């Protein structure tokens, strides 16, 4: 309810990295994985962020999780939480909340950069007059400058389809 | 006013999910011999909002002990999917005017896809577990014939804006320049609502998601093929027309509900790639070779 | 080995997304145009080490042109002065919507 | 398995190490590495044991994380100053990551865990193709950034790589473990010479790679994974003996024989600097690394290992394969000590 | 009648695009119209900008003058970079020490609005 | 033939050929590319003063310069 | 390094054009037909010279004259301009096509007392000369001189110096 | 320094610990792999967004098609590993031991 | 961060919607497998191509055409080669 939003869904977006990054159940890691993109889709989105952001929300948490899941639930299931992954997310809680303590009361943190202590709205763009949208233009190239590039991701993309199917005991 | 605005928004909607399902129900009843049921209540309402309530009130004979998460997350998901995406819908001034809505609306119905996935998963490791996996593959396949429709669709738009979709559907409709397109996409809407041909708790609320979900795809094809002439300063106009049209086309879904077989999922899978997946290639090609063939590539402002 | 194929075939299929200040799609400018275009024809038929030893002050420039580091700081030691004599007690300022 | 198939996938690999060398774009670097990867992926499993599929998922894990690592240290690169040209770097950090990027992908001592595992359980044509292309193409980019990186990640890694090369070989008789230790040993002398002249780790990449064509090749010619069978074939043929006795010995580095032109010439222009003993302790394990080649040829061709019959019967049947290139690479590989002034062939 | 529900469907197909490249031929003037208004409306804008954000940093160049006389070393005006070129400001030598409402509208404005 | 076997694979190449070909015979093409040329996003620029061109008109009414009138001339 | 120089706000202080966006933009052809002859002086400077503090003077000009060409508007024909943007200002987003009524008799108006032709589509376009007062000016990014070219290697070269001068192979 | 960078690259390093160490499964440390490339497409992407570096805005979208690609290549040889065992543990791969 | 208040609304109304109804009571087949990641391919080509109407409009138009084709073009090669090689059956 401040100014300080892109800072507190980046401290959600980490909140949620520990959550599944503490090794859980695989469901329960596509959970906490889901509920990162969303977090880190409001930040690129914050940003503006307008085109890419959701349109990879589509790809991202439209096109992956349903396949993790789907190759989670039907490969295993392991029902039995487990001390050492409570103690993990302990862990990655206390080192969440320790930067931002040193953030808040000090003036840089050292790891080794110096990253000033305040929420970025600054650095920020001083209202240029675009008319167009300028990252959809970005994204509207590939197709009049991008020659060799998408013929080499295409080429990638069907040789990922034949290599998927050898595996899978191709023919 | 703002959260006042939310509020006639989400109201109306949960009106709307009951007296569909008496909608549903009486015109089954006047299409297949059964000229009923309508004793209780005049005109069958208070059945409908007492079904409602019997689905609040009933006993439980309770074995949801389990997961407790998933099992909490799951119909929140669906309902909170199901129950937010009107807001980028132009009923005639859309409640949020989003740069981009049409790939927003694609997400969310993935995101459904998410929430048939964690309760199939609360099904408790069962053949109903393997249905339900079923259910996600027949749901998850046309999501891209659904999207690459979409996208030949707006392709005459030129943006996302789908205002730009309320001007382009001035002169005539969206049905004319693609008719087999317009047909494919209304198969794959068939498809995703999950309901015939193309086939624990708490069931009312998964219900609902159902409902308002078939709503939703309904409104997005009366924006998307069919509507009326905006006017300004005259709003009522389009939305007496545009409900017309909603109204109209979710009696001939059911209408199609009713006289036809459901399909083997051998014949559904190959129906979808062998069929619709080819022609869907072929006619987004054609839609995108004819802007420089007829120099009308629409105007992105 | 560094090919260049790339540069015997007269094709420009990397010299695009390769730099800024190159040819953008609607012909818009970057945030840090000018300093890399100094940059640049400072060191560009120069051999990347006398290039480190005598380009260094507008690579500086440029750099502190894209992070803003040193403007940040500034901004920041303005900030906690302000705060140290607000908590002092001396002028409740009204530079804010007046004077 | 169809030819049109295999024929697809090897010209993809052909593909991807083009794309490493010609780009002046880090994106096409990334797209090239990771190509490389989706297409080296189905040369293995061409047989359908679980050992080929195990030893791809081993590959694929720290292949994969090398990836991922290299694009962290691509972003931090362009977190600084801002273009995308495959030059010298600006952050000491972001060349660490990158050279520990390619460091776990092509094989240094605190990385090797993958390599004599994922040559084990797979033939030989892919051992050969994952040596030859996946220790050639990430070379180029060490090549494009050798004058922005810290010189004792390099050395350190060098250093390392070939004492545990050297020490991890003495221990096994399986052929492909020992040339997998022979190629972090190789890895480990190309890469302590790369911030003094890479002239001389381009040609020992040169060198390195016709030395293992003609190993490969000689266990192609005779299908052998252990050193009985190498006796064996002692038994059925003899020119595959002294074929074997000359590439071991120029596998180990011997003046008169071709294998001493990549070392000397690097002690040359390592020692026209002021390190020397850099030289004699690596050259020292260059000592090292010759035991196990001259206990296998003790056990090929010196040495004589009682075989068992139906040789009389295999006697009836020439070897009646086709070789890639046997003998070329074998002149090629071993008598070209005196052509020492085909160093300057590569500037 | 399958022949004759093929030639039909084509003629209402041959229909609908011919009136469909027409309405977008037409909406392509409208737009240039639109592309006419905003060239000729910029100038004043623009300089409306420039005396606006000249107002802001010599007003926040005399806070600063105030705020900062209590410390060693510290010029006024301190160029942070070397060259002496108008560099563009990023909004924090702009909108600082005017505490939350206004910033809000200005900064984050744009992103959630519309 | 083919037309029984499997119709709406074939009419998919046809539609799928008839897309690949048409776009080169058509009267339409240059003008697209005329459309979508002439429509200004940035600022058309003021330069110096004189080269002594016979074109660059001071005037946005003088008709000296490149207009474009086939927008009203269908 | 050195301060910046900024100008007081002794000089920053011109009768702002204290109208709303609507009528501004619903008098956009007409301000491009009478005005805008000196506003490309202002234009062109401020494109040649990427410095506000330096243009400030032309912007002073501009905005006495877009005031000038409203004062005018004000006093001839006509009062229904108040009508024309009126009825453009409640339709949403400004179409042009909505309000063209009032639009005809905007212009046969504007045709009746005071003539200013509409600008024909797309003639607001048409890279424009100007003539000036002021110098085109070097070095406009105000950096250092180039450093030191790399002295060239030309000239026809001998074979070699006894071949390679390595250990032996002696030509 | 733009704050947000710290914690998002502080979130990469958690997730890269969740890669390597990892117990008695491959589809975590898959789907940690995954959050990792998040973490480097929402990196990126605030950079190129910040810097209005428009043309090479190719970054993030070819950099998430491209290591998504490597997820599905990933998946496949876990159900291939899962196929000729019972289970997908990091146990029973200790056949074609060093 | 208005449609996060919506979001919120929502969430809230659906979450005491449904604790007012908890708390008042008053093997595997390989052909599963392949249909997701045949589904994650060529919904990764459809990002790819989907920003195509954003692009509609550029000076080069006949080479935003040729990719454009070479693009729906290879996802069709990729469909017909599965189709042709018996895998996606049952
Ligand atoms: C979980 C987060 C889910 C977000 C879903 C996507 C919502 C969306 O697309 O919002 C777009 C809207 C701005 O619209 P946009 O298309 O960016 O146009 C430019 C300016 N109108 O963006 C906004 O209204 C602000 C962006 C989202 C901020 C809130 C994030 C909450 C987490």
């Amino acid at each position: 309810m401040m100014t300080y939003i892109v800072f507190i869904l980046s401290i959600i977006f980490v909140m949620g990295f520990v959550g599944f990054s503490s090794k859980p159940s695989p469901i329960y890691g596509g959970l906490g994985l889901i509920v990162s993109g969303g977090v880190g889709c409001g930040i690129v989105l914050n940003f503006g962020g307008s085109f890419l952001g959701l349109m990879v929300f589509l790809i991202y948490l439209g096109g992956m999780m349903v396949v993790f899941g789907y190759t989670t639930a039907m490969a295993t299931e392991q029902y039995p939480s487990n001390k050492v992954v409570l103690g993990t997310f302990i862990t990655g809680l206390l080192m969440e909340f320790l930067m931002v303590y040193y953030v808040l009361k000090d003036k840089e943190v050292e790891i080794v950069f110096k990253f000033n202590g305040m929420g970025d709205w600054v650095i920020y763009d001083t209202g240029d007059s675009g008319f167009f949208s300028e990252e959809a233009m970005g994204i509207a190239a590939l197709y009049s400058y991008g020659t060799w590039l998408v013929i080499v991701t295409g080429w990638s993309l069907l040789i990922g389809v034949v290599v998927i199917m050898e595996i899978t005991r191709g023919n | 006013m703002f959260m006042i605005n939310v509020l006639t928004l989400i109201i109306p909607i949960l009106l709307a999910v009951a007296f569909l399902t008496l909608v549903e129900r009486k015109v089954l009843g006047y299409m297949q011999f059964r000229k009923g049921p309508n004793v209780v209540g005049p005109y069958g309402l208070l059945q409908p909002i007492a079904d409602a309530i019997k689905l609040f009130i009933k006993e439980p004979l309770r074995p949801a002990t389990s997961s407790i998460s998933m099992f909490i997350l799951a119909p929140i998901l669906a309902l909170t999917l199901a129950l937010t995406m009107w807001i980028p819908l132009p009923m005639p001034y859309p409640l949020i005017n989003m740069n981009l809505g049409v790939l927003f609306m694609l997400a969310m119905s993935s995101l459904a896809v998410y929430s048939i996935l964690w309760s199939g998963w609360a099904s408790n490791s069962k053949y109903a577990l393997i249905g339900a996996l079923r259910a996600v593959a027949q749901t998850i396949s046309y999501e891209v014939t659904l999207a690459i429709i979409l996208l030949s669709v707006l392709l005459m738009n030129g943006s996302f804006t789908l205002s730009t979709l309320i001007i382009t559907q001035e002169q005539v409709w969206l049905i004319f320049p693609a008719w087999p397109l317009a047909m494919m996409w209304f198969i794959s809407t068939l498809a995703e609502t999950n309901r015939a041909p193309f086939d624990a708790g708490p069931f009312a609320l998964f219900f609902m998601a159902e409902y308002a979900n078939i709503i939703m795809m309904n409104i997005f094809t009366t924006t998307l093929f069919l509507g009326a002439f905006h006017n300004p300063y005259m709003p009522e106009l389009y939305t007496i027309n545009f409900t017309i049209k909603s109204l109209l086309l979710s009696i001939t879904f059911l209408w199609i509900r009713a006289s036809y077989p459901r399909f083997r999922y051998d014949q559904l899978m190959h129906l979808l790639w062998k069929n619709f997946l080819p022609l869907t290639l072929a006619l987004c090609m054609w839609h995108v070779s004819l802007p420089i063939l007829l120099s009308s590539i629409p105007p992105q402002t | 080995p560094f090919f260049d194929v790339q540069k015997k075939l007269g094709v420009d299929l990397d010299h695009w997304m390769t730099i800024q200040s190159a040819e953008q799609p609607h012909r818009i400018p970057a945030r840090c145009h000018a300093f890399e275009k100094e940059w640049i024809e400072c060191a560009h038929g120069i051999g990347s080490i006398r290039a480190e030893k005598e380009c260094k002050i507008e690579f500086e420039d440029f750099r502190e042109c894209l992070l803003r580091q040193k403007t940040m700081k500034r901004l920041n030691a303005i900030k906690r002065q302000r705060d140290k004599l607000i908590k002092e007690g001396k002028y409740t300022p009204p530079p804010h919507h007046s004077g | 398995m169809n030819p049109i198939i295999l024929i697809i996938i090897l010209m993809t690999v052909m593909l991807g190490t083009i794309i490493v060398m010609i780009s002046t774009h880090w994106l096409l670097i990334w797209i090239g590495f990771e190509m490389n990867m989706l297409a080296i992926i189905p040369i293995m499993m061409k047989k359908h044991n679980p050992r080929a599929t195990e030893a791809s998922t081993k590959y694929f894990l720290t292949q994969s994380t090398a990836s991922m690592l290299l694009m962290m240290a691509i972003i931090i690169n362009l977190m600084f100053s801002g273009q995308w040209t495959v030059m010298k770097l600006f952050n000491p950090m972001a060349s660490m990551l990158m050279t520990m990027a390619l460091a776990m992908k092509l094989g240094m001592a605190p990385f090797h865990f993958w390599v004599p595992e994922v040559t084990q359980g797979i033939p030989l044509s892919s051992g050969l193709i994952l040596l030859t292309w996946q220790k050639l193409a990430p070379m180029s980019v060490l090549y494009q950034i050798l004058p922005s990186i810290n010189l004792d990640l390099i050395l350190t890694l060098s250093i390392l790589s070939i004492t545990i090369g050297g020490w991890g070989g003495l221990n096994q008789t399986q052929l492909r473990k020992i040339m997998a230790y022979s190629s972090i040993a190789h890895m480990g002398w190309m890469t302590a010479v790369l911030l003094y002249n890479p002239t001389m780790t381009l040609l020992n990449l040169i060198i390195y790679i016709i030395m293992t064509s003609t190993m490969f090749t000689l266990f192609m010619a005779n299908s052998t994974t252990t050193t009985l069978s190498l006796s064996h074939t002692w038994n059925k043929a003899p020119i595959m003996t002294i074929l074997v006795l000359i590439t071991l010995l120029s596998m180990g580095g011997l003046p008169p024989l071709s294998g001493f032109m990549p070392k000397w010439m690097i002690i040359q222009e390592m020692t026209k600097n002021d390190s020397i003993i850099l030289p004699t302790l690596m050259a020292i394990t260059a000592l090292l690394n010759l035991y196990f080649y001259m206990r296998l040829t003790y056990s090929t061709a010196l040495t004589m290992f009682p075989s068992t019959n139906n040789m009389k019967m295999k006697w009836q049947f020439p070897t009646t394969k086709r070789m890639t290139l046997l003998p070329t690479m074998t002149v090629l590989s071993t008598m070209l000590l005196p052509l020492t002034p085909i160093l300057s062939i590569l500037e | 009648s399958g022949y004759s529900m093929f030639a039909v469907g084509i003629g209402a197909l041959l229909f609908g695009y011919w009136s469909m490249m027409r309405w977008n031929r037409e909406r392509r003037r409208l737009q240039i119209e639109d592309f006419e208004a905003r060239i000729a409306l910029m100038p004043l804008l623009q300089a409306e900008k420039d005396r606006r954000v000249l107002q802001m940093l010599r007003e926040n160049l005399e806070e600063e003058a105030t705020i900062m006389k209590d410390v060693p070393g510290w010029k006024v005006g301190e160029s942070v970079f070397h060259t002496t070129r108008w560099v563009t400001p990023m909004m924090g030598e702009l909108y600082g020490l005017r505490t939350g409402e206004e910033i809000l509208s200005s900064t984050y404005g744009f992103i959630w609005y519309t | 033939n083919v037309w029984a076997k499997e119709p709406v694979l074939v009419a998919s190449f046809a539609i799928a050929g008839l897309a690949v070909i048409l776009p080169t015979l058509s009267p339409y093409t240059k003008y697209s590319l005329m459309i979508n040329r002439a429509t200004p996003y940035n600022y058309p620029v003021p330069l110096r003063d004189d080269g002594n061109m016979p074109d660059v008109p001071s005037h946005p009414q003088d008709p000296q310069g490149p207009s474009l009138e086939w927008l009203k001339r269908l | 390094p050195g301060i910046v120089e900024l100008p007081s706000l002794e000089d920053l202080k011109v009768q702002e054009v204290k109208v709303s966006s609507s009528v501004l933009k619903a008098a956009a052809h007409h301000y491009g037909a009478q005005c805008d002859k000196p506003n490309k002086e202002f234009m062109l400077c401020r494109w040649e010279e990427k410095d506000p503090r330096r243009c400030l003077e032309e912007g002073k000009l501009v905005n006495q004259c877009a005031l000038e060409f409203f004062r005018q508007i004000k006093r001839h024909c006509a009062e229904p301009f108040t009508e024309y943007w009126t009825c453009i200002d409640y339709s949403g987003l400004q179409l042009f096509r909505r309000c063209r009524k009032e639009q005809a008799q905007f212009d046969k108006c504007v045709l009746d007392k005071l003539g200013w032709v509409r600008p024909d589509l797309g003639e607001l376009s048409k890279v424009t000369k100007v003539k000036t007062d002021r110098p085109l000016p070097e070095n406009p990014y105000h950096s250092r001189a180039r450093p030191e070219p790399n002295p060239e290697v030309e000239g026809d070269l001998k074979p070699a110096r006894h071949g390679s001068r390595l250990f032996f192979w002696t030509m | 320094m733009s704050l947000v960078y710290m914690n998002i690259m502080m979130a990469f390093t958690v997730s890269l610990t969740g890669l390597l160490m990892y117990r008695s499964h491959l589809m975590s440390s898959l789907l940690c792999l995954e959050g990792m490339m998040l973490s480097l497409f929402i990196l990126a992407t605030l950079m190129i967004l910040n810097s209005h570096f428009t043309l090479a805005s190719m970054m993030p979208i070819i950099l998430l098609v491209f290591a998504a690609c490597e997820a599905a290549l990933g998946l496949s040889l876990l159900v291939m590993v899962s196929n000729t065992y019972g289970t997908d543990y990091v146990q029973n791969l200790n056949l074609l031991q060093c | 961060m208005n449609l996060m208040i919506t979001l919120l609304t929502n969430f809230t109304l659906a979450t005491l919607l449904v604790t007012i109804a908890f708390w008042l009571p008053q093997p595997f087949s390989m052909k599963f497998f392949l249909v997701a990641i045949t589904f994650l391919l060529f919904d990764l080509e459809i990002a790819l191509l989907l920003p195509l109407p954003w692009a509609s409009q550029t000076t080069n138009l006949n080479t935003m055409l040729t990719m454009a084709l070479l693009l729906i073009f290879l996802l069709a090669v990729s469909l017909a080669y599965e189709w042709t090689q018996k895998g996606l059956e049952w």
